């Protein structure tokens, strides 16, 4: 029941410590075809699959407010990344899985949120990061957070070289606690899949 | 109520749980369109001025509420105290156009000029924060409601009409030193 | 002849919050479509109800913790949107712009301890009328309270009831008065087992009937 | 008594573009009939759609020509109504009076060579995102493009698509920015046979969905 | 599309040809009656002035658009800032008539006078260009909207009502030196 298998393309991810999936701001995607692409946009399913990034090492020293971020899209060495270089405009949502494996004898709590239009947060604004689509990862309960968000912004399509609408954020809410039986640190990794990938404006070759 | 906190699913427990009774609520005041629908000052003025709602004070009623959203949309009303005639040009117009009467120009009439202006940006909505560039931090130049120009602009007031807000962001009260409360002089009859 | 009118003294001035509209000057403007744009909110309280934000305790921690297994008052705070502990919450962010409120305020308690740590807590609402808050669970038991175990479910929610003489209370505070201080909330630990370094994260949100009343612009500008 | 009215402050001033009418002073004027007067136009874009005007190339020629039979970039220009090559067109004449546009812009290519001269051309739309335009048909082939032969039919029309992040683009230009430069159009000659002194006349008109948005008066007066 | 260019028949190709899709267009702004319906300045004034729409600036919004037509028709509205009373006489009236109150005369009332005037020429339509003479280059004297006279005329604004344009003529943008684009300062938020 707490067992969840997520599939994106020819890639899967199964977790037995799942707290469910959190949908942010929507359960669907706006029209992916509007007047700004004049019908020339197309979908590239070959890019809708999981890729990985290590976020950071959650250690006992890191205190409340310690914040780690990953602006999306990031450098992608696969099909999706080639798209960014071959097309002037793109749009896509995100299916995000964040894992933090230690053991049940660890204590502490992390906040996993997806933030639209990132801008550095002041110390006081950090007490309100729960206004964004989120979940928590607390060792006594789960090792996985899972958030799903749609594409958004002032423009129906974007130039990711120039603008990154979504930013994955992980913040320490209560520091990692350890005992003789627990793990010593916890390495946090992201498992991300771009969703509903559309491109428009094919670019010339560089040679 | 007891729930699995980590999922982050909303939980709204009630007084009933321990024998109380919920009481009827009227929330018209907190309604977004209503609360944004009022005139607010813009401080840094110049005879040539580009209308940018982000010019509103960060702790002002409208200024703070606007900031507490990522994306927004609205029409506008402005009140301008000016010397000479006032000319307004839409989003995207060359600054040079403010010099010509062919654009909406209001001839001086005391004590000031009140106008209704339409949203004119080329985007479906605007933002209060933009993570990136618009050129081949600040917000892109296209995030504006046009520009106004007069010989001298003494006062500007803006009013958001039909406001729509999306994607809320942090909103802060003043910080408290005391560790018990923030105390201040609340109005009370004299003598 | 024409219509006689009496241009009335005392009327006509601009009032920053008037219910009228200006005269239009640039017609026929059609906007880009924004149908179904995501994350829209139409009332501040819909957001304040669904997104709890953190309280602020000693040294700005969104949690309380005790190293002793005995009964202890982990924290106490004033039932005021102006309280020090509420100063970083979204509820207080919103409330500073309204002169009055009434209704339920909900507290959320989330335990972050390890599987091998257990605790039993108590939360009490102490109405005005006593000089100082109860320092022990025994004395506070006579108030409206709730007790709970740490187990499979990490979160516990409790409603701070609106109980006052007047139908509304001020959101701001001035000096100990009947309209601006509505008592205290006291959080105790009845006891614990191996939970010396484990914490209880506390957050707050608006209740079903929470209501904010009169729009104001009180921040120094 | 009579009707009380509040003469409102902030209203009443003349606005050069207001939606009201003046009071009349000379009535009963009947005009000479002008029924069915010819050549009437009611929308500037009906004219801009049906009457293409010429582009301006090197030394102000409404055409391009090359003396070599090899592949060559005959011309490149910015997709801007503010472009140098568009500066003498009616489309740009009209557009300078509107702040924004969107929609299809159509290019027309007419071959003026002799019966014994043949050529094969290519036109490409290069969207923004590349530092400089492709200098060869090979590199530009990966873009939206069209190729054509010179034969019985002398004219070829191609639609420059509106592809941008925002729903509208500025008609004016300022500095390389996302709202005022929408890429380039590149015209190449794949090759030719005996067409050394023969030319390709280029003109432009508005597409089916071309649209101009906000009236402005920006010319120096 | 491929067509015989010489015939000059209109050809409007579409994005569909290479897989695109045409997008809905709203053209109210480019509508002739609408776009001509606004107040524009007249520069060379004298206490006695004959209303001649060709007095409008050649590069002004209305001035240029009017020039971009051969024949036109319209009613009119004028705004005059004058000292003393203003008298208007119709097309064809002796200049001597401007001296008499019997003709439409407006008594001074600050800040100025706004009037609605009818087309009064003896021709079915007027022209912006006339290849020939009217006497037994300039346009014939009968191409006017009457004359106005006051002690001093400080400002004149004209507005074309019910405008009809015929036979379009060249309309030009500013010439470009750069050979890439004409660049200028587009309005953008301060700071």
């Amino acid at each position: 029941d707490r067992l969840l298998t997520t599939r994106n393309g020819h890639t899967t991810s199964t977790t037995q410590s799942s707290v469910g999936v959190t949908y942010g701001y929507s359960t669907q995607e706006d029209h992916v075809s509007g007047p700004n692409t004049s019908g020339l946009e197309t979908r590239v399913v070959q890019a809708e699959r999981f890729f990985k990034k290590h976020l950071f090492d959650w250690t006992p020293d890191k205190a409340f407010g310690h914040l780690e971020k990953l602006e999306l899209p990031t450098d992608h060495k696969g099909v999706y990344g080639h798209l960014v270089d071959s097309f002037a405009y793109m749009r896509n949502g995100w299916d995000v899985e964040v894992s933090a494996v230690g053991n049940q004898f660890n204590g502490g709590c992390l906040l996993v949120a997806m933030v639209p239009e990132w801008k550095e947060f002041t110390p006081r604004e950090k007490y309100q990061l729960t206004l964004f689509p989120h979940q928590f990862i607390s060792p006594r309960t789960n090792m996985t957070a899972h958030i799903v968000v749609p594409y958004l912004g002032v423009n129906r399509y974007d130039q990711y070289k120039k603008h990154k609408p979504w930013t994955l954020v992980v913040m320490v809410v209560s520091p990692l606690t350890t005992n003789t039986v627990s793990a010593g640190q916890i390495k946090v990794y992201a498992n991300i899949a771009p969703t509903h990938v559309h491109v428009a404006g094919e670019l010339p070759s560089k040679e | 109520t007891t729930t699995t906190g980590e999922s982050a699913d909303p939980v709204t427990t009630t007084v009933e749980n321990y024998g109380g009774e919920t009481q009827v609520q009227r929330r018209q005041h907190t309604d977004v369109t209503f609360i944004m629908d009022r005139f607010v000052k813009i401080q840094n003025l110049n005879p040539t001025h580009v209308i940018d709602l982000m010019q509103t004070h960060q702790h002002g009623l409208v200024g703070a509420l606007l900031r507490a959203a990522t994306y927004y949309f609205s029409d506008l009303e402005i009140v301008v105290r000016h010397d000479g005639n006032l000319t307004w040009v839409p989003n995207g117009a060359p600054e040079a156009a403010l010099s010509n009467t062919g654009n909406p120009t209001a001839y001086l009439k005391a004590p000031f000029t009140r106008l209704a202006l339409p949203y004119t940006a080329p985007h479906r909505v605007l933002a209060t924060v933009y993570n990136g560039t618009s050129k081949y931090a600040q917000l892109p130049a296209s995030f504006n409601f046009g520009a106004i120009q007069a010989t001298t602009i003494h006062e500007l007031l803006v009013r958001m009409k039909r406001a729509e807000l999306y994607c809320p962001r942090p909103l802060l009260a003043v910080e408290v030193s005391s560790q018990d409360r923030h105390k201040q002089k609340i109005i009370a009859p004299a003598k | 002849g024409i219509v006689p009118v009496a241009c009335s003294d005392g009327y006509g001035g601009l009032v920053t919050t008037d219910p009228k509209t200006a005269d239009p000057v640039y017609g026929m403007v059609y906007n880009p479509p924004r149908t179904n744009y995501p994350g829209r909110f139409t009332n501040l309280l819909d957001v304040a109800e669904a997104c709890p934000t953190f309280l602020c305790f000693d040294e700005g921690k969104p949690y309380v913790v005790t190293r002793t297994d005995e009964q202890r008052l982990l924290a106490k705070f004033d039932v005021s949107l102006a309280a020090k502990h509420m100063s970083n919450t979204y509820l207080s962010g919103i409330a500073q712009y309204y002169a009055q409120y009434s209704g339920t305020i909900n507290l959320h308690f989330m335990f972050t301890g390890s599987t091998d740590s257990k605790a039993r807590y108590m939360v009490a609402y102490v109405p005005p009328g006593v000089e100082t808050p109860p320092d022990t669970p025994e004395k506070a038991a006579h108030c409206i309270h709730a007790e709970w175990d740490t187990g499979l479910n990490s979160k516990f929610t409790f409603s701070i009831p609106y109980v006052s003489a007047a139908d509304y209370a001020y959101t701001a505070s001035d000096v100990a008065e009947t309209t601006n201080v509505q008592g205290w909330v006291c959080i105790y630990q009845i006891t614990h087992g191996k939970a010396e370094q484990d914490t209880l994260v506390v957050s707050v949100s608006a209740g079903k009937d929470f209501e904010l009343r009169l729009p104001i612009d009180p921040r120094s500008q």
